[PDB]
């Protein structure tokens, strides 16, 4: 089906009222008058701007910010060096090196992101098969330098060991959804 | 002489902030800051070349509208005048000659910009 | 206890009826009324 | 009353003025460009921070480079930010100007406006949320702070 | 003890020009849902002193297209006459008190266009000759229904002292009598000050800033101090005009508060109207001033010529 915006206007008829009207809404700017009482209406309503950074923006557990590799509740790394990672990572910011440690396991020696070619997109977080590699929740991770956004196993490690406690959560929350 | 004090402090006023704003401030020029703004790319041209004037006809009517202005002003004083009656005629007929020199250039579209 | 399906499924009987036609309402005098206060104003000064 | 306790006043002074007034200039080139009118919003109020969006770089004192750079408008912003007023300030916003982003191995992108012009911090992100880009922008007012410019002169 | 008045009426139209550029951030944030200037000071009372301090610390811009005095001299007399028009105002009682202060007012208004003149002129860069020539048009449009409206009024009040129309209202505004020519020298104001609807002299939309878009700090800022002032100004004009205080020889002091009263009621408008609605075209101003301002204004001067006539009530010459 359709409408008409602009189309309603009928065949002309004009009387003394309808001409007045008219004339006074021409000399006496009434639809501005319209348009000044919103603006005003709006003065005496409660502003929706947060105090920020002390009151924040909501989020949900699914928010995909910073990056980080967890582990298992023993210490040991999640991460396998399977590469899904970086077999699908759409930037292809991610970089790894495996290598058998020590103790015989499949782990990495390097993995690195280039958070300057992260598009924050969650790929890597669901190709993982172990959920070691997730996109946290910390969006205030700004630098002065492009060199602090090139990320390596131990940043990453470290992010994981410092937002674990939240991590863990938001996937607790989150992990019956997928 | 008052008057005089006034407008010339204002004077001594300004410049001294134009002064303080040219020589406090720490400068580094070059030509690529110096040059000519146009929106982030180069000037295809100068800015001195004639930029043509559409109301140029209502610009003119403008000045003699003026001097109807400057032959209005003497008003509250022509009517501290005896002859009372030609006042209000010459008043009447001026404006309505002024209205009517504004209808006729109306009609015949100069109001109406050139395009 | 038992576990069925939940899902962020509408609630029984649906959702309550949403306005979305215009309603932009129709206020102010009657102009003549406007007319009548500004030219009164006029005479009472003008005196 | 030592001189030089007199001149960190002072430069704390400056840098207040200069921190607490910042007009950045409207200069949106992609997708990031959204957050930062978000970043407008009355939510995040921008000029509840004294931040103000002017037009003219003559007239601005930083630019926030609000998405990908190509190779046909780097000379437009380099052109820019050189008319710009010292003392002038840069913001990278997003990863399409960090390093080129999604678009880095493209053939009409620059990995990076820092190629450019030089930046002074960095907000990751595609596209970094207004909060983000608010972070960083009350990082700026911080590095500003930290300026010791006058210090520095008598020093000399 | 001339200089000393001098000063007690030059710093305090800076400091509400500061004050009025936050009461316009603050008011436009509320009406836009949001809060304005709170972080710099006590609910943002140290923002415009920021800008300010922060402009005259900046590197000018001395470019290789321009003519430096000119480009010089503009601001200069922008901010000059934005303070000599507040010298013959009565509050009740003037700075310097002139027979003509209605055409000194004119006179220094129309003179204050050519700042803009010559500051975009010189700039050298296309958008400021475009901020240049609307601002050419916008007076050719307002000037002439201004002094009009104006002779009208004071064809009650007898002379073009603003000293004499403190004794016409001394019983009642001058509105009621003159509510369309009161509505029409709002607008026209309005359009004096480049103001919204009629910012088209600095349109951001369409010319980047206009004439100061080769401006830099501190130039700019006399520009805008200038606007700013401007605007209290002929809001004052308006209160003094059309709106009465009350005059008791006896209570000067209850004069200046009302007129401030009123002056901020109205410069509040000005800040609402440009809350409130978009730009016009500058030849669509044109059309109005000179299609619907223009006739009425010749019809209710010839109107107010007779009014003293058929009424026998011809004011005095002093
Ligand atoms: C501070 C509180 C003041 C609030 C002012 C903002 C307007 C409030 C909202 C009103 C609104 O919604 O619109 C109402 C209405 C909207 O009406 P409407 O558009 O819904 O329909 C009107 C119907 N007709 C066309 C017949 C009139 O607008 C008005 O009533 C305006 C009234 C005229 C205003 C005159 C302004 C000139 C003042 C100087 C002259 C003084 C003499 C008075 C002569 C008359
Ligand atoms: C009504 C308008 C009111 C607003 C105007 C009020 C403004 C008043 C501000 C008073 C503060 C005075 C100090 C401001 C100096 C800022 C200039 C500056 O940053 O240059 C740094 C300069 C830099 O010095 P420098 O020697 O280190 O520079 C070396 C060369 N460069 C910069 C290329 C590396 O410091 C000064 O020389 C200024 C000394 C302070 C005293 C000046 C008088
Ligand atoms: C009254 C008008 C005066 C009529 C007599 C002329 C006296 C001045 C002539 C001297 C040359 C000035 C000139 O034209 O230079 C071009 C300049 C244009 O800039 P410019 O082209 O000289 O730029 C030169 C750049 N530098 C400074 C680096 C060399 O304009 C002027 O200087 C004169 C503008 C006229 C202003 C007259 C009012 C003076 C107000 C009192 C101060
Ligand atoms: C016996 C009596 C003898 C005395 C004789 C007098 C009798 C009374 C006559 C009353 C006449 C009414 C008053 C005249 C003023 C209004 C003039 C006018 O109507 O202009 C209308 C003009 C055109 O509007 P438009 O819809 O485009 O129509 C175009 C034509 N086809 O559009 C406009 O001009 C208005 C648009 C301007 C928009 C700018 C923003 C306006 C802001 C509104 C603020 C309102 C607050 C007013 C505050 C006043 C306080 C000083
Ligand atoms: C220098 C470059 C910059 C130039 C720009 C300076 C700013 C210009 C401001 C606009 C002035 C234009 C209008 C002309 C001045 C106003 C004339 C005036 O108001 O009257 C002069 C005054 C007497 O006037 P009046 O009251 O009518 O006479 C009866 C008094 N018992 O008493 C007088 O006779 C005094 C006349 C002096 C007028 C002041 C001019 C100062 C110029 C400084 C330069
Ligand atoms: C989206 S919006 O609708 O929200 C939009 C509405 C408009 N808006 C707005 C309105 C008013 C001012 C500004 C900040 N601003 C300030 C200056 C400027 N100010 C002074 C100055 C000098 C002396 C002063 O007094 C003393 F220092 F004591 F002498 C005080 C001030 N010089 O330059 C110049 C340009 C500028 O943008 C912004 C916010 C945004
Ligand atoms: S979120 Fe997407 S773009 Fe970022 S590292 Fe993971 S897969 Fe790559
Ligand atoms: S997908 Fe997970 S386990 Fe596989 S290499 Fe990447 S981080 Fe390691
Ligand atoms: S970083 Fe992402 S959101 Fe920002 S401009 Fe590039 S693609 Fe768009």
């Amino acid at each position: 089906t359709y409408k008409y915006v602009n189309k309603k206007e009928q065949e002309s008829e004009v009387d003394m009222k309808s001409a007045t009207d008219n004339a006074a809404r021409i000399l006496m700017w009434t639809e501005l008058i319209r348009g000044l009482g919103m603006t005003l209406s709006y003065l005496f309503r409660e502003p929706a701007t947060i105090n920020y950074p002390f009151e924040k923006g909501p989020l949900s557990p699914r928010f995909r910010g910073e990056h980080a590799l967890r582990r298992y509740p023993s210490g040991e790394e999640r991460c396998i060096a399977c590469k899904l990672c970086e077999a699908i990572c759409p930037a292809q910011a991610i970089t790894i090196e495996a290598e058998p440690r020590a103790d015989g396991s499949r782990r990495t020696t390097r993995y690195d992101i280039d958070m300057t070619k992260c598009i924050y997109c969650g790929f890597c977080q669901e190709a993982c098969p172990v959920d070691a590699i997730v996109e946290g929740p910390n969006f205030e991770f700004s630098t002065e330098t492009h060199e602090e956004l090139l990320y390596n196993k131990e940043k990453l490690l470290n992010n994981g060991d410092k937002w674990e406690a939240e991590i863990a959560a938001n996937i607790q929350a989150d992990y019956l959804y997928r | 002489m008052n008057l005089y004090t006034v407008i010339f402090i204002n004077i001594l006023l300004s410049l001294t902030l134009i002064l303080v704003a040219f020589w406090l401030p720490q400068m580094n020029l070059y030509s690529e800051k110096a040059n000519p703004y146009e929106c982030g790319f180069d000037p295809t041209s100068s800015a001195r070349l004639p930029f043509s004037m559409k109301f140029f006809l209502v610009a003119i009517t403008f000045l003699l509208f003026d001097l109807e202005i400057a032959l209005l002003l003497p008003l509250p004083w022509a009517i501290q005048t005896i002859k009372t009656s030609t006042m209000m005629i010459m008043a009447f007929i001026l404006v309505t000659i002024l209205s009517l020199g504004l209808a006729y250039e109306w009609t015949q579209k100069g109001l109406e910009w050139t395009e | 206890a038992a576990s069925k399906v939940k899902q962020d499924m509408p609630p029984p009987g649906g959702y309550g009826p949403i306005d979305y036609k215009r309603n932009l309402p129709r206020r102010g005098l009657s102009g003549y009324s406007m007319f009548a206060v500004g030219i009164g104003a006029l005479i009472f000064g003008y005196w | 009353s030592r001189a030089e306790y007199v001149v960190t006043k002072l430069d704390d002074l400056i840098n207040w003025a200069r921190r607490s007034s910042l007009w950045p200039m409207t200069f949106g080139l992609a997708c990031c460009a959204v957050e930062m009118m978000h970043m407008a919003a009355p939510r995040y109020d921008m000029d509840r921070f004294g931040v103000v969006f002017r037009a003219s770089p003559r007239q601005a004192d930083v630019m926030i480079v609000a998405g990908t750079l190509t190779n046909k408008m780097a000379p437009a912003l380099r052109k820019v930010y050189d008319q710009m007023p010292e003392p002038r300030y840069v913001v990278s916003m997003g990863s399409c100007a960090n390093g080129g982003g999604y678009y880095h191995y493209s053939y009409s992108v620059v990995r990076g406006c820092d190629r450019i012009v030089p930046v002074d911090i960095y907000v990751p992100g595609c596209p970094p949320t207004a909060e983000a880009l608010l972070y960083g922008i009350l990082q700026l007012q911080r590095k500003i702070k930290r300026e010791q410019k006058l210090k520095i002169w008598y020093r000399r | 003890m001339f200089f000393i008045n001098i000063l007690t009426l030059l710093v305090p139209i800076l400091i509400a020009m500061a004050f009025l550029t936050l009461v316009e951030r603050k008011i436009l944030g509320y009406m836009q849902l949001r809060k304005g200037p709170n972080i710099v000071g006590p609910y943002g009372i140290l923002q415009p002193f920021a800008d300010a301090m922060k402009l005259f610390m900046k590197e000018p811009m001395r470019p290789l297209t321009t003519s430096m005095s000119l480009f010089i001299i503009a601001p200069t007399l922008s901010l000059t006459l934005a303070l000599s028009l507040w010298v013959p105002l009565p509050m009740p009682h003037p700075l310097i008190n002139l027979n003509l202060g209605i055409l000194f007012i004119l006179a220094t208004s129309s003179l204050s266009v050519y700042s803009i003149l010559w500051s975009g002129w010189a700039s050298n860069s296309k958008y400021s000759l475009f901020g240049a020539l609307r601002a050419v048009a916008q007076t050719i449009s307002y000037e002439v229904t201004m002094a009009i409206i104006l002779l009208s009024v004071l064809l009650m009040n007898g002379s073009y002292s603003l000293q004499t129309l403190i004794t016409t209202q001394e019983h009642m505004w001058l509105l009621l009598p003159a509510w369309p020519m009161a509505m029409m020298w709002f607008i026209s104001t309005l359009a004096e000050t480049n103001r919204a609807p009629f910012d088209l002299t600095e349109g951001e939309s369409e010319l980047v800033s206009g004439f100061n878009v080769e401006y830099a700090a501190g130039p700019f800022a006399l520009f805008f101090m200038a606007e700013y002032t401007n605007i209290i100004l002929m809001n004052a004009l308006t209160t003094i005009i059309f709106l009465g205080p009350l005059y008791y020889i006896n209570l000067p002091e209850l004069y200046s508060t009302n007129f401030m009263m009123e002056a901020l009621l109205l410069s509040s408008t000005f800040l609402w109207i440009r809350a409130s609605y978009p730009r016009f075209r500058y030849d669509q101003l044109m059309h109005l001033l000179w299609k619907n301002f223009l006739p009425l204004t010749l019809a209710l001067c010839m109107w107010h010529i007779s009014l003293p006539i058929f009424t026998a009530g011809v004011p005095p010459y002093m």
